[PDB]
RNA sequence: CUCCCAGUGACCGAUAGCGCAUAGUACCGUGAGGGAAAGGUGAAAAGAACCCCGGGAGGGGAGUGAAAGAGAACCUGAAACCGUGGACUUACAAGCAGUCAUGGCACCUUAUGCGUGUUAUGGCGUGCCUAUUGAAGCAUGAGCCGGCGACUUAGACCUGACGU
RNA sequence: CAGUCCGCGGAGAAGCCAUACCGGAAGGAGUGGUGGAGCCGACUGAAGUGCGGAUGCCGGCAUGAGUAACGAUAAAAGAAG
């Protein structure tokens, strides 16, 4: 009975991380890779957009967090414990950490896995994908 | 486009054959007139108390039970299992109204 | 371009299996003999004759005899054509399994299946394509 | 009289048998775990019959709120604005149906928004 | 001590197990002093020649 | 009659219970409990404590009348 | 009373019925003693001349026959279980094996549908029985399919319900 | 299984096999395919009358698996049949 739509679209965006708090904008992007923001045609279906961050490396943590922030990860080893990178020195490969946020909330499932490919984090103020022509969107939500 | 609101009639803008829930009117006779709550007749949306100045007639096709269904029930180590029988009783109709 | 029944259709059709060979009651586990038989399926019964002279089982011996039959009666009984002939068809299922007791130490019998082999093998002509 | 099961028990295996024929290994083939398989299936139907409503629920409150905000009007906002005028009284699934013809959408999003004023 | 196995091995994993015991065709080759076919590196089974005639038959 | 149309008085023969036979009627136990003496019979009627005991008083014969009012 | 004979049966009909469709044999035991599976061409043998591949065994033709979709491993020939072929599928997947939903492919003989087979993804989801205060349990039983397998009978009995 | 009806059947019974049909369920029909000689429906009567379990019984077939082994470490090799 209901309305139901192929996945015939595919659409890229621009995300601005600078200034933002992480976070804040991680919830954004995945809201929009989910596909929240047009009628979420399907559970079944990825229709959300492709989204390119840039100056990820800009990014800012609101409290102290910038220190005493962790991030613990495990290599299966004993000893191999919380590897805990934890910091702004994870600002040494500052892409993944936003990748980590939205991932965080990005579903577990197979999909799940699958729509994080089209998170496309640039710490640079430059990015590759000038041949998708990515469409602005700005990071105060309303 | 639209359809009919389950709870027992009452659609917006269409035209077609629907099935619904039984209607205590038999045969073809009902010539049903029902009110609506939204048209997109001309394009032209309208919805409201404006819908209920407009309304559209269907004629009754035919009565029907609908496709078989079992109702089965189960409790674990308790024994107890349940099953029994059930088809729904509809009315279709074909729609023609203003 | 049908009967009455099945009681005329027994009497004029008399059902013909064209290509048709079996071996029954092969004293070997089939599971043994469809290595080879796997081997020759689908091919030149040429290279069937050719590939089970050099694969080196026993198996092989009871399913080189019965593909000769195939492309005898595939030959003698049913006009085909010998360099058409292939390999449309081989499979081996069990027949039935003689049992023995086996003793075994500190008192036990054992039971021990020594399967026997229904090989099967249908040649046809590559008119096919 | 003697009256042997005879007949009687293969009828009744084959009838589960025959219910059980999507499944995976011997819940396929054996009566057993046929039979056994499917105690689970009727508590997981008798389930979803009425889960599905919730479902079906959600993906119609879900697609309304995009709309809602496409329009810089949210879902708790927008269906109070379409209750807040009494004459609005269709289903969420036709509010989707709506979400599916933008047009009429924004035009329910506008009586909607000049009724929480 | 004794160790058994706990579950029955189910068709399919054990098909998959199975996957390995294809048996690998011999690479025939025809014998140029005769008609039939050879193994490669051996002398002609039917006709007996490495390369004058080798084995007696 | 055909004898073909007979039947007994309704209610006037009813079925057995089939105790025993399974979930929808009667199942695993039978009637019976879980354990206990409901097993396969014997005991009779007595509390198996004390018998309800009470003194005798004593005597063996009589000869009645016939009635006739 | 019934080794034995006849007659009869809301008795059995090849796991039933005597243990035996025959056998107190085979087999087990020094011994006293224990102790099996059972069956079915076809009307009639007309029981397959003859030819083909193979030492055979087995098979394909031909004939006989109503049927060889009966051929002597000879009524049917269910299930587990083993295979051959074809549709759809499957090699970043976490999984009581299903349940509902949506899509993709295939097909149309109670069947063009509120379809059948399959399938991808989404959501959902602690085998069964038993014994238990409490069971997915790492508590018991169980390899799987078949088939045997447990609330009966008796009596000038006692007691209750219903019926005549 | 029995009594009494109604019947069916070598233009083919039961049994077996598929099946989207039917009743509220136990179930029961339609059609097709084997099968080849007996059998359905109604009313009544009697039962050895409904199985997943009992480390149940008789039976067949799986898994372990082409795995462990092939029964003394007194070895065997060439020709020729
Ligand atoms: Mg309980
Ligand atoms: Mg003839
Ligand atoms: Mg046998
Ligand atoms: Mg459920
Ligand atoms: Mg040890
Ligand atoms: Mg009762
Ligand atoms: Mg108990
Ligand atoms: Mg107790
Ligand atoms: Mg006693
Ligand atoms: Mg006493
Ligand atoms: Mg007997
Ligand atoms: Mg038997
Ligand atoms: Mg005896
Ligand atoms: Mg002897
Ligand atoms: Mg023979
Ligand atoms: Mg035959
Ligand atoms: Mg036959
Ligand atoms: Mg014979
Ligand atoms: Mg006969
Ligand atoms: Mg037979
Ligand atoms: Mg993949
Ligand atoms: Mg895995
Ligand atoms: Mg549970
Ligand atoms: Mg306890
Ligand atoms: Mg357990
Ligand atoms: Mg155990
Ligand atoms: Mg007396
Ligand atoms: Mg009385
Ligand atoms: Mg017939
Ligand atoms: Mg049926
Ligand atoms: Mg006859
Ligand atoms: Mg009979
Ligand atoms: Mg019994
Ligand atoms: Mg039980
Ligand atoms: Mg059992
Ligand atoms: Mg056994
Ligand atoms: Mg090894
Ligand atoms: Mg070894
Ligand atoms: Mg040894
Ligand atoms: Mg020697
Ligand atoms: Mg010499």
């Amino acid at each position: 009975k209901t309305y139901i739509p192929k996945n015939d679209e595919q659409n890229w965006v621009v995300v601005d991380a600078s200034g933002v708090p992480l976070g804040r904008l991680a919830t954004l992007i995945a809201s929009r890779i989910r596909g929240k923001h047009r009628p979420d045609f399907t559970p079944n279906m990825i229709q959300g957009d492709f989204v390119v961050v840039i100056n990820a490396a800009q990014v800012a943590l609101t409290g102290k967090k910038l220190d005493d922030k962790v991030y613990t990860r495990y290599t299966g080893y004993q000893g191999g414990l919380k590897t805990e990178t934890a910091r702004e020195a994870l600002s040494k490969h500052p892409e993944r950490v936003i990748e980590h946020a939205v991932f965080g909330m990005l579903p577990k499932g197979r999909q799940g896995r699958a729509m994080h490919t089209r998170l496309k984090v640039y710490a640079g103020e430059t990015h590759p994908h000038s041949a998708q022509k990515p469409q602005v969107l700005k990071t105060q939500p309303l | 486009m639209f359809a009919i609101i389950q709870t027992g009639g009452k659609q917006a803008r269409v035209s077609e054959g629907d099935v619904i829930r039984v209607e205590s009117l038999q045969g073809e006779a009902g010539d049903k007139v029902e009110l609506k709550a939204l048209f997109v007749g001309g394009e032209q949306t309208v919805f409201g108390e404006d819908a209920g100045k407009y309304t559209v007639q269907a004629e009754v096709v035919e009565h029907g039970r609908g496709k078989k269904i079992y109702i089965r029930k189960y409790k674990s180590g308790v024994q107890y299992r349940r099953r029994t029988g059930h088809r729904q009783n509809f009315t279709a109709i074909k729609i023609l109204g203003i | 371009q049908t009967f009455r029944n099945k009681k005329q259709r027994k009497q004029q059709v008399k059902l013909r299996k064209p290509g048709f060979a079996v071996a029954k009651y092969v004293r070997m586990s089939p599971r043994k003999v469809r290595l080879v038989v796997d081997v020759i399926r689908g091919k030149s019964v040429q290279d069937a004759e050719d590939l089970l002279r050099f694969i080196p089982r026993s198996a092989s011996e009871p399913v080189a005899k019965v593909l000769n039959s195939a492309k005898a009666n595939a030959l003698h009984n049913d006009e085909m054509l010998e360099d058409r002939l292939f390999v449309k068809e081989a499979y081996v299922d069990a027949g039935p399994t003689l049992k023995r007791l086996i003793p075994r130490a500190r008192g036990s019998a054992n039971i021990i299946k020594k399967r026997t082999s229904h090989i099967t093998i249908i040649v046809a002509e590559k008119g096919n394509k | 009289p003697r009256a042997k099961t005879g007949i009687v028990r293969r009828r009744r295996h084959k009838k589960v048998l025959k219910r059980a024929k999507g499944f995976w290994g011997s819940r396929s083939k054996q009566y057993r775990n046929a039979f056994q398989t499917l105690l689970n299936a009727a508590t997981y139907e008798y389930r979803d019959r009425r889960n599905k409503k919730r479902d079906f629920r959600r993906l119609w409150i879900q697609r309304i709120n995009a709309g809602a905000r496409l329009h810089g009007m949210n879902y708790s906002t927008f269906i109070n604005g379409l209750k807040r005028a009494n004459i609005d009284l269709n289903r969420k699934v036709l509010a989707d149906i709506a979400a599916r013809e933008p047009e009429a959408f924004k035009a329910l999003v506008d009586a909607s928004r000049n009724a929480r004023q | 001590k004794h160790p058994v196995p706990k579950k029955k091995t189910s068709k399919s994993k054990r098909d998959m197990r199975r996957s390995h015991h294809a048996l690998t065709a011999p690479n025939l080759t025809e014998c140029p002093q005769c008609h039939g076919k050879k193994l490669s590196h051996h002398i002609c089974p039917n006709c007996g020649y490495y390369d004058g005639r080798q084995v007696l038959a | 009659m055909k004898l073909h149309d007979l039947k007994p008085t309704p209610g006037s023969r009813k079925d057995r219970k089939r105790v025993g036979r399974g979930p929808g009627g009667t199942d695993k136990t039978a009637g019976r409990g879980h354990k206990g003496q409901k097993s396969r019979s014997g005991a009779g009627k007595g509390a198996f404590f004390e018998g309800g005991r009470s003194r005798l008083i004593a005597r063996l014969p009589k000869r009645g009348f016939n009635n006739v009012g």
